[PDB]
RNA sequence: CCUCACUUACCCGGUG
RNA sequence: UGUCGGCCCCCGCCCCGCCGGGGUGCGGUUCCUCCCGGAGUCGGGUUGUUUGGGAAUGCAGCCCAAAGCGGGUGGUAAACU
RNA sequence: CACGACCUCAGCUCAGACGAGAAGACCCGCUGAAUUUAAGCAUAUUACUAAGCGGAGGAAAAGAAACCAACCGGGAUUCCCCCAGUAGCGGCGAGCGAAGAGGGAAAAGUCCAGCGCCGAAUCCCCGCCCCAGGGCGAGGGACCUGUGGCGUACG
């Protein structure tokens, strides 16, 4: 674990890490969309969430 | 342009479309049964399934040996009664078109059938060209308006009857002429139809 | 190239084999050079400062004939697959725009900076 | 296996039913699970109604239910351009729409725009961001008097009307009303070979 | 429960109430309702007339919504209003006259089985036989017509 | 003096109709100028398909019914074939003005 | 064959690495973080 | 309709 | 055990407020102009299968093979409306 | 008659990714019986089940109408109740058998191709600069055989 500390330590900020240093999270959970392209919102629903999202409001009766 | 291109294909008797059928589906036979295309030989008609001009979307033209489905019985002794003595007039549930995207897409595992279009036809042989996507180019993954076949419920789509081609084959649809599959397939509504409600007080 | 000589290919797409004349097709693309869209590693300088030119693709040739603003289109021979051009003569011809054919898809690709121009 | 009189039966009970048998234990417990999924979305939605948006008042189809009313889908298009609401707007105030509708009568028609007044003057609105109240937002004053609505929102009333009792005209007593639905039938059926004529 | 049940009391008895000459076997003349036309014919024919065989014609998509008519008698004409609201009218019998709309109350057709009282009323119904109307309107009132 | 009944040709609770526009889409499949020419362009390309140009000969001589027999037998419904064959005729009666 | 299939089904043996994960998913398959020190 | 031709479909054979 | 009693350590959602990087206005028009669509697919024939669907519910094979005030449906095949 | 462009097609332990198998209660796509019932039996029934094959997900499938309806009209899908052992199918024998409406649970709608405007306004890779969020490279590509923006039957 003094290795490995000093070896996620060097490939850190690097593109590509070795397999042993990638988080091993699951098969399916590590073939999901990162955050970044979730976060990814087309320019037509960029304006559509703009001006058209829910209000907040309330009803007397 | 392409509008142009779909009434071309319209006019599939006419000596021009004619000629292009004649020596397209003989140089697509001298090729393998399996065979990548370079580019969609219906640029249109891709255009019209789904297909884009990124980096991502191949195609891949399939050959299947088009006709009936022979029931592969020994000798064509089907031991019962004489309902299920048919071998020869049998036809398969699912279309030749389902078959050429299925077959493509097994070959490819890392990739995800789209669509497919019928591209020639013969006597022994009926053409496909299967719009395969890689799932996991940046290039696809970035676009949010294909990120949906990105997910894992669209694995392997053409071999669960999800493709245009092999939803055609469930009998699904809204309306009187499909009281078969309501419920979504045809065995959620059999087993919902043939299911004995025991209610708690009854 | 032997089976298209062994069957009876009809006119509409025999029609691109009678290509232009190579005396013809050299001052084509003389004049046509003075017109090559801009590159994006000049267009920037042209953005960062502070028009007649050529319109490529079958798309943009098509609509240009159809409102009868195009005053010369050039169709290449050949397109794979021909369907893409099948209709351009024809579309040329009844909306009164002059029209040639070139032999090569790549000399027009050279002439817009990309691998092939139809 | 008949002995005496009695019904032909026909059990079906013939295919291998035990295996698909649905007993209704949770009955009570999907019960406590919609319930909590009720409070949850309720929470969630706070100041909004839980029921969903305002629905429409549309007419059973049939005549088995002819005069009988019922909470639509959505707004007709028709009813929210009579209403002076946009088409995108509705939503993002409650109120549904569906584009499928159409308005066959001004019955129906004029029975939602007056119920989509209604519902937007007791609409209370509010602003995007608190310190800048807009045009359409509502006042300072009303949104502090701003509750969740439980139940149905603007549920629909079923006036019963009574016919006031009148005085029989002579006129009216001497309506034959089985001649006239026997005219009616008659003159329905032999409409087609009198046209021939 | 089984506290009551007769096989309690047949705990002892060899043959369980079936009998020893014939036993209690599995379908000794055939399962539901076999041998309809063969062997239990005599049954069929004394207790089920008309069991077998095709009558009338067939009617491929019937919506039971389509031939929806609720009806109502005479008699019971009375009762879809108050029963004040029959006694209140009883004393001015001089024209004011209540009106029961039938539709309504959810019947289509009115039928003149029983007898109307002696008061004038203004009946809507969208069907009306020809019995119906007629003591109507021998009772005074008329039968006004709906859709 | 007389009430709307439930039966008969005037049958209906009378409601006044309403008068909109049409739903848009029911204009589908309606010709329009681009789409005639892009059709009227691509059949000087293409031609007449095989059954096509064999009905243009029945039509020629005079044989509407066997020529109507003939392309009922191949697009199928007695409706689709009154229209071919009367597209087939203004091609035949545009071809012999010329 | 039920038996057949119950004889050699997943959790007949050691599940190595499964039993791993049922551990590692009650706390959302927490990664590289490390318990606060003394 | 039938016969005889054409080779490029298709088929067969040979060959490193 | 009962007390949403107390203490301690991790951790999250939503709303509000300021600062920061990316965001770009939208509606109403008995006003003008322009555009408006998924072919070996529908449909037809046939065959097998499937369906409560019965002169053919769905599906598939083979053949035929579209149209654009068109096409599909309107539970009986057909023509006209 | 080499040198170039392109097309088509190859090679690699090339750079970087992906697929495979397991499990399979529920779910999707196929395939498919016979015991059994009809007191025999052949269609039918068993059953569009068992077994067989393929493919998933925490749900799946389905899904925003080439629908229902025939009414004063309803309005995506799924599920429940009812419709209903009904219409109907069937050696019209044994048996089989839905759907519209109605009442409820939950409700959310939408994107393209095409059409034609916008100097391809678009994307990827590589090398980086600042704080997962933003930029740059007279770097390499993809792409006009069509990327992006606008826009989809409610115009
Ligand atoms: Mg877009
Ligand atoms: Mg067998
Ligand atoms: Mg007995
Ligand atoms: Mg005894
Ligand atoms: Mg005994
Ligand atoms: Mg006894
Ligand atoms: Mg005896
Ligand atoms: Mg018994
Ligand atoms: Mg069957
Ligand atoms: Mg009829
Ligand atoms: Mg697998
Ligand atoms: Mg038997
Ligand atoms: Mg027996
Ligand atoms: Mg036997
Ligand atoms: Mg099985
Ligand atoms: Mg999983
Ligand atoms: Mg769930
Ligand atoms: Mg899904
Ligand atoms: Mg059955
Ligand atoms: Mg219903
Ligand atoms: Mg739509």
């Amino acid at each position: 674990q003094t290795q490995k500390e000093n070896l996620r330590k060097f490939y850190k900020g690097k593109k590509y890490k070795p397999l042993d240093l990638r988080p091993k999270k699951t098969r399916a959970i590590r073939r999901q969309l990162t955050k970044h392209e979730e976060n990814l919102m087309t320019k037509k629903m960029q304006r559509k969430s703009r001006l058209y999202s829910i209000r907040k409001f309330a009803v007397k009766a | 342009a392409y509008k142009y291109m779909q009434e071309l294909w319209r006019k599939k008797q006419s000596d021009v479309m004619r000629f292009l059928l004649r020596v397209r589906c003989w140089q697509y036979r001298q090729l393998s049964s399996l065979h990548r295309a370079p580019r969609p030989t219906r640029p249109d008609k891709a255009r019209r399934l789904g297909y884009k001009a990124k980096q991502g979307y191949v195609i891949y033209r399939i050959r299947v040996r088009r006709g009936g489905r022979k029931r592969p019985v020994p000798k064509g002794a089907t031991y019962g009664k004489p309902v299920h003595h048919g071998v020869n007039q049998i036809k398969f549930a699912r279309s030749l078109q389902s078959v050429a995207e299925e077959r493509a897409g097994r070959h490819c595992g890392g990739l995800r059938v789209l669509n497919s279009y019928w591209v020639g036809e013969d006597s022994t042989y009926k053409f496909f060209e299967v719009i395969l996507i890689d799932t996991f180019h940046k290039a696809i993954r970035r676009n949010p308006d294909t990120q949906w076949i990105t997910k894992a419920v669209h694995k392997h789509r053409e071999m669960r009857g999800l493709t245009s081609a092999g939803k055609k084959s469930r009998g699904l649809g809204k309306g009187h002429k499909f009281h078969l599959t309501i419920g979504g397939s045809r065995r959620a509504a059999w087993k919902r139809r043939n299911t004995l409600q025991l209610h708690r007080y009854r | 190239a032997i089976l298209y000589k062994r069957l009876k290919v009809p006119p509409a797409i025999n029609q691109f084999t009678q290509a232009l004349d190579r005396q013809t097709a050299t001052q084509l693309f003389k004049l046509a050079h003075k017109y090559r869209p801009e590159t994006k590693h000049e267009k920037k300088q042209r953005l960062l400062a502070r028009p007649p030119v050529l319109r490529a693709g079958v798309n943009t040739v098509t609509t240009l004939v159809e409102s009868k603003k195009a005053q010369l289109v050039v169709i290449a021979h050949d397109v794979d697959p021909i369907e893409l051009v099948v209709f351009l003569p024809a579309l040329c011809r009844k909306m009164g725009v002059p029209y040639c054919i070139v032999k090569g898809k790549a000399r027009l690709g050279r002439l817009v900076h990309r691998k092939t121009c139809t | 296996a008949p002995s005496r009189n009695g019904m032909i039966l026909n059990p079906h009970f013939h295919k291998d039913w035990q295996k698909r048998v649905r007993t209704w234990f949770n009955q009570p417990a999907r019960k406590i699970r919609r319930r909590k999924a009720r409070q949850a979305k309720a929470r969630r939605i706070a100041p909004r109604p839980v029921s969903g948006p305002l629905r429409p008042v549309v007419r059973c189809p049939t005549i088995r239910y002819h005069t009988k009313v019922r909470a639509g889908r959505g707004f007709t298009l028709e009813e929210l351009k009579a209403a002076g609401i946009n088409k995108k707007v509705a939503r993002t105030i409650g109120i549904s729409v569906d584009s499928r509708r159409r308005n066959r009568s001004t019955e129906s028609l004029q029975a939602n725009v007056q119920r989509l007044k209604e519902y937007r003057t007791k609409l209370i609105i509010f602003p995007r961001k608190a310190a800048k109240p807009k045009k359409g937002d509502s006042t300072e004053e009303e949104l502090k008097m701003a509750t969740q609505l439980t139940g149905p929102v603007m549920p629909i009333k079923k006036v019963h009307k009574k016919e006031k009792a009148r005085v029989i005209s002579e006129d009216e007593k001497n309506f034959k009303a089985f001649a006239s639905l026997r005219m009616a039938r008659a003159n329905a059926r032999l409409f087609g070979i009198r046209a021939k004529r | 429960p089984t506290k009551k049940s007769k096989t309690r009391k047949l705990r002892g008895h060899v043959s369980h109430g079936h009998g020893r000459v014939g036993k209690h076997r599995k379908h000794p003349g055939g399962r539901g309702n076999a041998g309809g036309l063969h062997h239990h014919r005599i049954n069929f024919d004394k207790y089920h007339p008309g069991y077998f065989g095709k009558v009338g014609m067939r009617h491929y998509h019937l919506k039971r919504n389509t031939t929806f008519c609720p009806t109502i008698n005479l008699d019971k004409l009375w009762t879809l209003v108050s029963e004040q609201t029959r006694v209140n009218y009883s004393q001015k019998p001089d024209g004011p006259a209540p009106i029961i709309d039938v539709v309504r109350a959810g019947y289509f057709k009115v039928l003149g089985k029983g007898k109307l009282p002696k008061q004038p009323v203004i009946v809507k119904a969208k069907f009306f036989s020809r019995r119906a109307e007629e003591k109507i309107k021998g009772v005074g009132g008329a039968c006004v017509l709906t859709a | 003096v007389r009430y709307p009944m439930a039966v008969g040709l005037n049958k209906g609770h009378k409601v006044t109709k309403n008068v909109s526009k049409p739903k848009h889409s029911r204009r589908r499949g309606r010709l329009t100028k681009h789409a005639k020419f892009a059709r009227d362009l691509i059949r000087e390309v293409c031609g007449f398909a095989p059954y096509e140009r064999r009905a243009m000969e029945l039509l020629k001589v005079s044989k509407d019914k066997r020529a109507l027999k003939f392309i009922k037998k191949r697009v199928g419904t007695h409706i689709r074939a009154k229209r071919k064959r009367e597209e087939l005729s203004n091609t035949l009666a545009a071809m012999r003005k010329a | 064959s039920a038996k057949a299939k119950r004889r050699s089904t997943t959790g007949t043996g050691r599940m190595r690495h499964m039993k791993v994960v049922f551990r590692r998913f009650r706390n959302g398959f927490r990664e590289g973080t490390v318990p606060k020190p003394r």
